[PDB]
């Protein structure tokens, strides 16, 4: 299997790969969380470079991972579908094995985990 | 360990007409795959105008016709030469096979003739003496193969009047022993072609008042 | 077990090892399976030793009551009373009897009666565990109206080497000699017979 | 027990002049209890049909299966397949489970779309093939439709002689088994036209 | 195969099909599982034919027997005792034998259900055969000791029907029975398939099966 | 209940125009030992019959002796115990055959199959077969074991159904006969190459031919067979 | 079944029955029992059926594939080799019992094979159910230095014995013909000896005798246009 | 867990499943809930070998709620019994089967339309006016060949659901402790408390 | 016929035993009464395989009215269950045995005491103040050894009883359709028609 | 089956019946059991006809191998690769095998690979079913260095007798002869052998 050491410290202390993934999130589209005494509200920016879109079909910004859980995201649109998919399966196993929905933290822990280990596993970025 | 039961193929068929009957029986014997006989007469006049066939495993079937033609010799000594009618003789024949409800004759066993008012008759019994009179009856190896086309062929069974669809059945008009035979040698001739223990030789006995007639036809030898 | 009985010019002479086994243990390794119902008619026991006991026993009876009545029987006679037992009884015996035995007017006589009761009547025969063994070598080696002493070394012989096989076989060679002049036993121990 | 006569079923199918025709029983049961009287046992794909005796759940699975596999091939090769290429589809997808088969007793029937020759063929549980002339037969009643087929088919009969032919095949056959009946389909299939009847029939 | 027998105001109905089958294939489309013992007695039959068949005709024998010494005829009761003192010579060697000994007496209407066990019950309403349990749902519905001759005969007929449609062992056709004082009166052989579609029109039912 | 010890193999047997033969080996089995060769499985009985039997050979020494029994029982105040009332073949048969069926019956056989051939008073052949399980049967050729698979198909070329038998010669049937034998000695790994052989004429009447031997057998073919498949040398 | 091999002057020949059985019962009447593993590598097979075309299926293509690599054409020992080690593998699981005939420029050829993968070599074979009374007729008429006329005739008479005499054989027999440079000739139903008699009777039945419930066409075609 | 009925009237389904569990000689509950709502229009009630029945229930829930987060969107009653019936399929040639049987009962949004599914371990579906499992059948069906009609109401349905029940009670030799009832139709899933 | 149970109190012996027989899948009959009066003051229940039960019990009750009449003298409950017991260790080591477990309650005339003979299908004998066969002591004895005194009226011991058949109908997984319940005291032998 | 191998002064033996049998079918009257691994390394086959081959046509192969690498390989080295094959397959593998060759250095060598896979280095051996009936005449009759001409009769001779009392042996009688002078052939009728 293709095993190479893609994210690696640079001389200075910095791994270029996990800072570069950052540039990418900063070309993304805004995206903005506010919570009020008893709510979170959700904001998503919406580049308007795309007209003859069809917004019924089109993925939309924010995702429910349970019923009761949400994500929204920056950045590679493809990538966060990689997450968004593992978080629905964490969910639902969640569910299975311990008979309560997931915490917000929980769900959060389980998703940054997710973007931890693909800084240093071998063969991916 | 020794096992006394055998399996002798061989298949039979009984059809009881308006006043007649008819007995046939392929003449074929075998052991597994092999051929004992092509000519091994199954059917047996037992006197008093009644046919008999015991399909199954041929000793046994030897023994209980022995049996029942010593039945019909002993009847006439001890009732002053009186026939025995189809009916007892029925009845007798479930005396001789419960006889031995513990260690059972394994034949299947049919009897034809006239009853008392001259009408024609088939009794078929099972390994252990339950017996019951019918009109048509087929016993044997290939008994499954025959029957549904008998069902179909003399009592006209899902056989409707066209024109109708459904609403009125086909009318069960009677079949003359020209007829009988035709249905006969046909059954036979077709399960000869899907039977691999049927064969050889078909032999037809034929009853009536005037007594027992045999009829004989060649059956493909393969 | 290893055990013959060879007719030859003079008469007949039966001939056995001496080795009884319970498993791979020898129970007894001096034995006597060479075993006599009437003065000249004697056996080789193989199989049960329980059963082969149990019916030259009776078998003695029968001959003993016989003798009695209608004077010496013959080894025919002999032969046809551990048939009738062995055959009656095949279901419940395990045995395997070579009859063997001398008249004036018959002269050297052997039968053989295997598991089913059968009988047999031949020039000679073998049995036993380790007669399967010399089958090539007695019928190749047996010839018709031999001496004594070739007959004593035709026996010898072929026991050697049914001993020298089989497992269930060995210790001494016990022979009797039947002929007009009377009864000879003969024994042959493991040095003598073990350098043929 | 025997996986081969647990739901019991028949079919049978019978070529003509011009023409083919399959059928089957409705009988759907667990041993003894009947469980449906809508349980039909002929499929198709295109212009080909397909019958399936035997365990339910395998009738159902290999369905799905041949499906699958008919679209697929539609897709690739730009056409329909053809009766004798899908004969050939089945036993080679019934032989690579040799060792753990489906208990089944399949049949194909239909016309050639090129040469327009009827056609038909039956499988054992693992794929042998019986391209019969005649008729193929197929089912816990299969020893009672070799006996009325034999008797009753004769060669190059027109489509609606031929629907009586093989229906009172079926018919006859399903009252003399204990594991089929129920109700009873025969599909009459010509080139280019095919026709589905439903038979009235004893419901015991 | 299924058959039933029950108690009510005027008398007992005796219900049997009429398949019998060895395995898959079916042997016989019509045997007749009543056996009439004598005018005033009737026993239905489940399990080995030939058991039923011989026993109970040998029961007939000892109940003529019994008038002819005795000068009256046999009561239900002793009847189906006899017949149960039979079975139990023979227990443990693999009779079967399931069967209802239906009768009128002085006690009036008798019912017993007998088997190879020795087993002998006496009830209001019995069932045995692979199809019982249909034919029970049926009965226990729609019973009433109130019923009259006519409604009767028609459950019985209709229990039956309902075993014979689920039953893939019990149909051919319906065989029935009144029992009387005067003795038994036979009320024909009806084909299941003929009856299914009758009663299915008249009466609403199998909705699910297509007509 | 038992098993089968010491055992012959096949008998075969024929009519033909004028009477029938029957042929059997000369050999008594002990499994896979071939321990007895000189064993007479063909047994005359008067000069009408000859009774042949295959299995067990201790059961077939009893059966040997009942049918001796019976020609002394038969003899027994009968003035024409040679002439009209000598035993027939049919007679000989339906004993055996009932005794056979008695002991089956008794869940303790004998472990046999007989084939019971001879020539009737009136001239008539006379074929029948009985076995273990008392079944029987009659054909124009009957066999015995490894002979029903072996030789029956050769020698119903010979006599394929009851007409033929009349067109068949005495000469032409011991052909196809001996031929079975040595057959059967190519094939059938409990046979021996010496046997018996009978013929029952309505004219010259009981023909007994022992020790005989198989001849005329193909081995040279041997020789250039070599390997099984690859190798050449 | 009945299948026999037979080898003569200048190749060989196989035979066959055509019946197949399912039990007692005859499943198909007319069946194919020899096999082409190449155009002049021949087999006939008895036991599972599916097993006996499968296997000469698989080896066929593999045998194609090795010729087209090696710009030869097949031998028989080659087929013979592929098929041994392959049912020897399956330890008898696959119940093929082949008799493999052919020619090839090494000469000709005739071998079985079991299905646990043993094989014999031999100038007459049989195998089947029907094995004993078709060798009992090679035994009695086989003899060196057949002509090939005088080979389909034993072939064929070998398998008749079958037919006739063996309850598991039946119907017709099939004939192949491997002949040292020629083409291999197939002979399919080279004898016809049981061919049905006609019937008493016809049971073409009245138009309108099944009852019918609904009837329905059934869209054959593709989704139309429009 | 022996006992489960299903019947699917006008516009519901109902589910009827007996409450007893016993291990060993001891009926351990009596009210014990042998269902799970895979979507909100769509119950599955379920019977077979001890464990298996629950795990595998919950095992279907699990991907059905899966699907359901994915698509924002429900599987029709029909799909879900494909999905279900697959997994059975594919379980009985398993090394060690789910010995479960199930009745999957659903109202379909989109085609306003009860429908009621009866799926057996080895992988059997059929779509039913009414079903049963085990044993069940043989004293019940007789009753609901004879009452039943497709435009019944959810009342009528009940009411011969519990002619099934005293049916049973009478003639069946084991005590299965009442059954829990549940409607399904267009307003979702709810149970009725009093039966 | 698998459920007898037995209470003897200070006066009297009550008897219980259970209403069903089941012939396959199916409950034949809910009111069998499982019991054979032996002489006026002596009843004995029983419970085993089908068949053996009525025929010993009815050959037991046919040998102790013979006594009766031939000595014109009822037989001691003690003695009766003697008789009983060596029956049944004869019939053991028979042939084919007498599958019979029993449950003797009979009122002793001469000492004026009530008495409870346990005896099982092996001849094992004991005289118990409360006794049952098969599991029903499994479920019941627990309630017995905690509540049971031996100066119970007979209406107390009825309580104790109902108890008893209520812990059986909750925890046994067969349903026995009730009991019937019936008491021996000097005024001879009564059933309880309520219950 | 019996197969027998006997070294002599000019090297060595090997013999053989043409038997195979399907219970009581012969199934092959002329069968070739004397099999060619190497030039001058035979091998005498005997139990699974199937299992047996198989193993023959590996060590075929392995030899032909090992020949390409590093020439000529010994008989020891050849009855050493048939040892591996059937010991470490033994429980799926039911093959008697005796390996016989000649070699300059060491002239004619005999082992013997019994069932379990063991190996045996002899003068001569014996295996099959029909060696069971010659243990005798064999051990009598055997000699080292013996001539060609009667080692041939000493072969000729046992399985005479090995093919007259086993049912599972018969047919033909095939030798092969393993000397310097090359490889040779050898076949005896039944017309022959029996009358000895
Ligand atoms: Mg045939
Ligand atoms: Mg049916
Ligand atoms: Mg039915
Ligand atoms: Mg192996
Ligand atoms: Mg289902
Ligand atoms: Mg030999």
């Amino acid at each position: 299997g293709y095993d190479r050491a893609l994210s690696i410290f640079s001389p200075d202390g910095h791994i270029f790969q996990v800072e570069y993934a950052l540039e990418a999130v900063k070309r993304g589209t805004c995206a903005v969380g506010v919570k009020g005494k008893n709510c979170v509200v959700l904001g998503c920016e919406r580049r308007s470079t795309l007209k003859l879109q069809d917004t019924r079909i089109t993925p939309s910004k924010v995702s429910k991972i349970d019923s009761h859980v949400v994500l929204s995201f920056s950045g590679l649109n493809a990538d966060s579908r990689i997450l968004i998919e593992k978080a629905r399966v964490e969910a639902q196993s969640h569910r299975l094995t311990l008979e309560d929905p997931v915490t917000v933290e929980y769900l959060t822990r389980y998703v940054a985990g997710v973007q931890q280990r693909y800084t240093q596993s071998g063969g991916v970025r | 360990q020794f096992n006394p039961y055998g399996d002798n193929g061989g298949t039979i068929l009984g059809i009881a007409g308006e006043d007649f009957a008819v007995l046939a029986g392929d003449t074929r014997n075998i052991t597994d795959y092999s051929i004992n006989s092509r000519y091994e007469p199954k059917v047996f006049d037992c006197g008093d105008n009644i046919v008999m066939s015991a399909n199954g495993f041929a000793a046994d079937g030897d023994a209980l016709v022995k049996r029942f033609k010593n039945s019909v010799k002993w009847y006439h000594f001890d009732h002053n030469d009186k026939k025995l009618s189809i009916n007892s003789a029925a009845r007798n024949i479930q005396h001789l096979l419960y006889s031995r409800r513990f260690f059972p004759y394994y034949v299947y066993n049919i009897i034809a003739g006239l009853d008392e008012d001259g009408k024609g008759a088939v009794y078929s019994f099972d390994p252990v003496g339950s017996y019951q009179r019918e009109q048509c009856r087929a016993g044997g190896a290939a008994a499954s193969l025959i029957m549904p086309f008998l069902d179909n062929q003399v009592n006209f069974k899902n056989q409707y009047e066209p024109g109708t669809n459904g609403k009125v059945k086909k009318p069960l008009k009677y079949l003359s022993v020209e007829e009988v035979i035709k249905l006969v040698r046909d059954s036979f001739t077709s399960a000869t072609e899907r039977h691999i223990q049927v064969g050889d030789g078909l032999e037809i006995l034929i009853v009536t008042k005037d007594g027992v007639r045999k009829e004989f036809y060649e059956l493909k030898r393969d | 077990t290893s055990i013959m009985a060879v007719t030859f010019k003079d008469g007949v002479i039966l001939g056995a090892d001496s080795r009884t086994t319970t498993g791979a243990y020898i129970a007894n390794r001096v034995t006597d399976k060479l075993t006599r119902v009437h003065d000249k008619i004697w056996c080789c026991r193989s199989g049960s030793a329980a059963d082969t006991q149990a019916i030259a026993d009776i078998v003695q009876y029968h001959l003993e009551l016989y003798t009695s009545q209608y004077g010496t029987p013959s080894t025919e006679t002999a032969a046809s009373v551990f048939k009738e037992l062995c055959y009656e009884n095949k279901d419940n015996l395990t045995a395997g009897i070579i009859v063997a035995g001398y008249d004036d007017k018959n002269k050297g006589e052997v039968y053989t009666i295997p598991l089913g009761g059968s009988v047999h009547k031949l020039p000679y025969a073998i049995a036993g565990s380790g007669s399967t063994f010399i089958y090539g070598y007695c019928d190749k080696n047996f010839r018709e109206n031999m001496s004594k002493e070739e007959t004593v070394d035709f026996i010898k012989h072929s026991l050697s080497q049914a001993i020298k096989w089989d497992g269930s076989s060995g210790g001494v060679i016990r022979m009797v000699v039947l002929t007009a002049a009377g009864v000879e036993r003969l024994i042959f121990y493991p040095d003598e017979y073990e350098q043929l | 027990s025997d996986p081969s006569s647990i739901n019991g079923g028949i079919v049978v199918a019978m070529t003509g002049k011009d023409c083919v025709a399959i059928a089957c029983d409705l009988r759907l049961g667990s041993q003894s209890l009947g469980v449906s009287n809508k349980f039909e046992k002929i499929f198709h794909y295109g212009h080909v049909f397909l019958g399936i005796t035997g365990l339910a759940t395998d009738v159902t699975t290999l369905n799905e299966m041949f499906r699958y596999k008919t679209n697929l091939y539609k897709l690739k090769e730009e056409r329909a397949i053809e009766p004798e290429t899908f004969t050939q589809l089945v036993s080679s997808s019934l032989y690579e489970r040799r060792f753990g088969p489906y208990f089944v007793g399949p049949v194909v029937a239909g016309i050639n779309s090129k040469s327009g020759k009827p056609f038909i063929a039956g499988f054992d549980l693992i794929g042998c093939i019986d391209e019969a002339k005649d008729f193929i037969v197929s089912g816990t009643a299969s020893d009672q439709l070799f006996g009325m087929c034999e008797s009753l088919y004769e060669p190059n009969l027109e489509p609606e002689d031929l629907f009586e032919t093989i229906s009172q095949a079926l018919l006859n056959a399903a009252d003399r088994d204990a594991l089929s009946g129920w109700g009873a389909v025969v599909y009459i299939i010509k080139k280019d036209e095919v026709v589905k009847r439903y038979l009235k029939m004893r419901q015991d | 195969t299924t058959t039933l027998a029950f108690k009510f105001q005027h008398g007992v109905i005796a219900a049997v099909d009429s398949r019998a089958s060895a395995g898959s294939y079916i042997s016989a489309l019509r045997v007749n599982k009543v056996i009439e013992i004598n005018p005033y007695l009737l026993g239905t039959m489940s399990g080995c034919a030939a058991d039923c068949q011989y026993w109970e005709r040998l029961l007939a024998k000892e109940c003529r027997l019994y008038y002819l010494r005795n000068g009256e005829r046999i009561s239900v009761s002793a009847a189906s005792k006899l017949l149960s003192n039979m079975m139990c010579q023979y227990r443990g060697m693999g009779l079967s034998m399931g069967s209802m000994i239906c009768g009128w007496d002085k006690k009036g209407p008798g019912l017993y259900y007998v088997d190879e066990h020795g087993t002998r019950l006496s009830g209001n309403m019995f069932s045995t055969g692979s199809g019982n349990t249909y034919a029970y749902g049926v009965l226990d519905s729609n019973y009433k000791w109130d019923l009259s001759v006519e409604d009767a005969l028609y459950l019985g007929k209709r229990s039956i029907l309902a075993a014979a449609h689920r039953d893939a062992y019990s149909g051919g056709s319906v065989n029935l029975y009144h029992v009387t004082e005067d003795g038994w009166i036979y009320h024909g052989n009806h084909d299941v398939g003929e009856l299914f579609w009758k009663v299915k029109e008249e009466e609403g039912s199998f909705n699910n099966v297509i007509g | 209940t038992q098993q089968p010890i010491v055992t012959g193999t096949s008998v075969i047997s024929m009519k033909y125009d004028n009477g029938v033969i029957i042929a059997a080996d000369n050999l008594g089995s002990y499994g896979s030992l071939l321990r007895f060769n000189g064993v007479e499985r063909l047994i005359p009985v008067g000069d009408n019959t000859v009774v042949g039997i295959s299995g067990d050979i201790s059961d077939m020494q009893h059966i040997e002796r009942l049918l001796k029994d019976l020609v002394t029982e038969n003899a027994y105040d009968n003035p024409l115990a040679d002439a009209e009332e000598a035993l027939e073949p049919s007679y000989i048969f339906e004993y055996l055959a009932t005794v056979m069926y008695q002991r089956r019956s008794k869940m303790n056989p004998l472990w046999n199959a007989i084939i019971v051939a001879g020539v009737q008073s009136n001239g008539d052949q006379f074929l029948r077969y009985v076995n273990l399980l008392g079944v029987t049967y009659s054909s124009p050729t009957l066999a015995t074991g490894f002979g029903a698979h072996m030789a029956n198909p050769l020698l119903r070329k010979v006599v394929d159904r009851e007409s033929d038998i009349p067109k068949t010669t005495v000469q032409v049937a011991e052909e196809a006969i001996v031929n079975a034998m040595r057959v059967l000695y190519y094939r059938d790994a409990r046979s021996s190459r010496n046997f018996s052989l009978a013929i029952i004429d309505k004219n010259t009447g009981l023909t007994f031919k022992k020790n005989l031997q198989v001849e005329n057998m193909k081995w040279d073919f041997a020789k250039d067979i070599k390997g099984y498949g690859t190798q050449k040398i | 079944t009945t299948i026999v091999g037979v080898k003569f002057n200048n190749g060989v020949v196989i035979a066959a029955d055509t019946r197949s059985t399912q039990g007692p019962i005859v499943a198909d009447k007319n069946c194919a029992k020899l096999h082409r593993i190449s155009p002049k590598i021949w087999c006939a097979g008895a036991g599972t059926a599916a097993d006996t075309e499968a296997v000469t299926q698989l080896i066929g293509s593999n045998i194609e594939l090795h010729s087209l690599y090696t710009s030869r054409e097949p031998r028989v020992v080659s087929a013979l080799q592929m098929l041994k080690q392959h049912l020897f593998k399956y330890q008898g699981h696959i119940g093929a019992y082949l008799i493999v005939a052919g020619v090839d420029p090494t000469g000709s050829h005739l071998f079985s094979i079991h299905a646990h993968g043993s094989t014999d070599v031999g100038y007459y074979l049989s195998l089947g159910s029907g094995s004993l009374a078709a060798m009992a007729v090679l035994e009695s008429h086989w003899k060196q230095d057949l002509t090939k006329e005088e080979a389909i005739k034993l072939a064929s008479d070998a398998i008749q014995a079958g037919i006739w005499n063996d309850l598991g054989s039946g119907s017709n027999v099939d004939v192949c013909v491997m002949e040292i440079g020629k083409d291999a000739e197939y002979l399919r139903n080279y004898l016809t000896p049981n061919v049905r008699e006609e019937k008493q009777k016809s049971y073409k039945f009245p138009r309108g005798t099944t009852a019918v419930l609904k009837e329905s066409i059934v869209n054959i075609c593709d989704i139309q246009e429009e | 867990m022996d006992i489960i009925l299903g019947i699917r009237v006008q516009d519901s389904v109902i589910l009827a499943s007996s409450k007893a569990v016993t291990r060993g000689i001891s009926v351990l509950k009596d009210s014990d809930d042998k269902t799970r709502q895979l979507s909100p229009h769509t119950l599955m009630s379920f019977a077979g070998e001890a464990g298996d029945t629950v795990q595998f229930a919950e095992y279907i829930q699990a991907n059905i709620q899966l699907y359901s987060i994915r698509e924002d969107y429900e599987l029709s009653p029909q799909a879900v019994s494909s999905f279900v019936r697959q997994e059975l399929a594919k379980s009985i040639r398993s090394r060690r089967p789910y010995q479960v049987n199930v009745l999957i009962g659903g109202y379909d949004k989109k085609k306003n339309k009860p429908e009621l599914y009866q799926i057996d371990y080895l992988g059997t579906k059929v779509e039913l006016p009414y079903g049963a499992h085990g044993y069940s059948g043989f004293y019940t069906f007789s009753l609901l060949d004879h009452h039943y009609r497709p435009d019944m109401t959810t009342e009528e349905g009940l009411d011969l659901l519990k002619l099934c029940v005293q049916e049973l009670e009478k003639r069946m030799p084991m005590d299965f402790k009442g059954v829990i009832v549940k409607i399904v139709d267009k307003d979702g899933i709810r149970q009725v408390d009093d039966f």
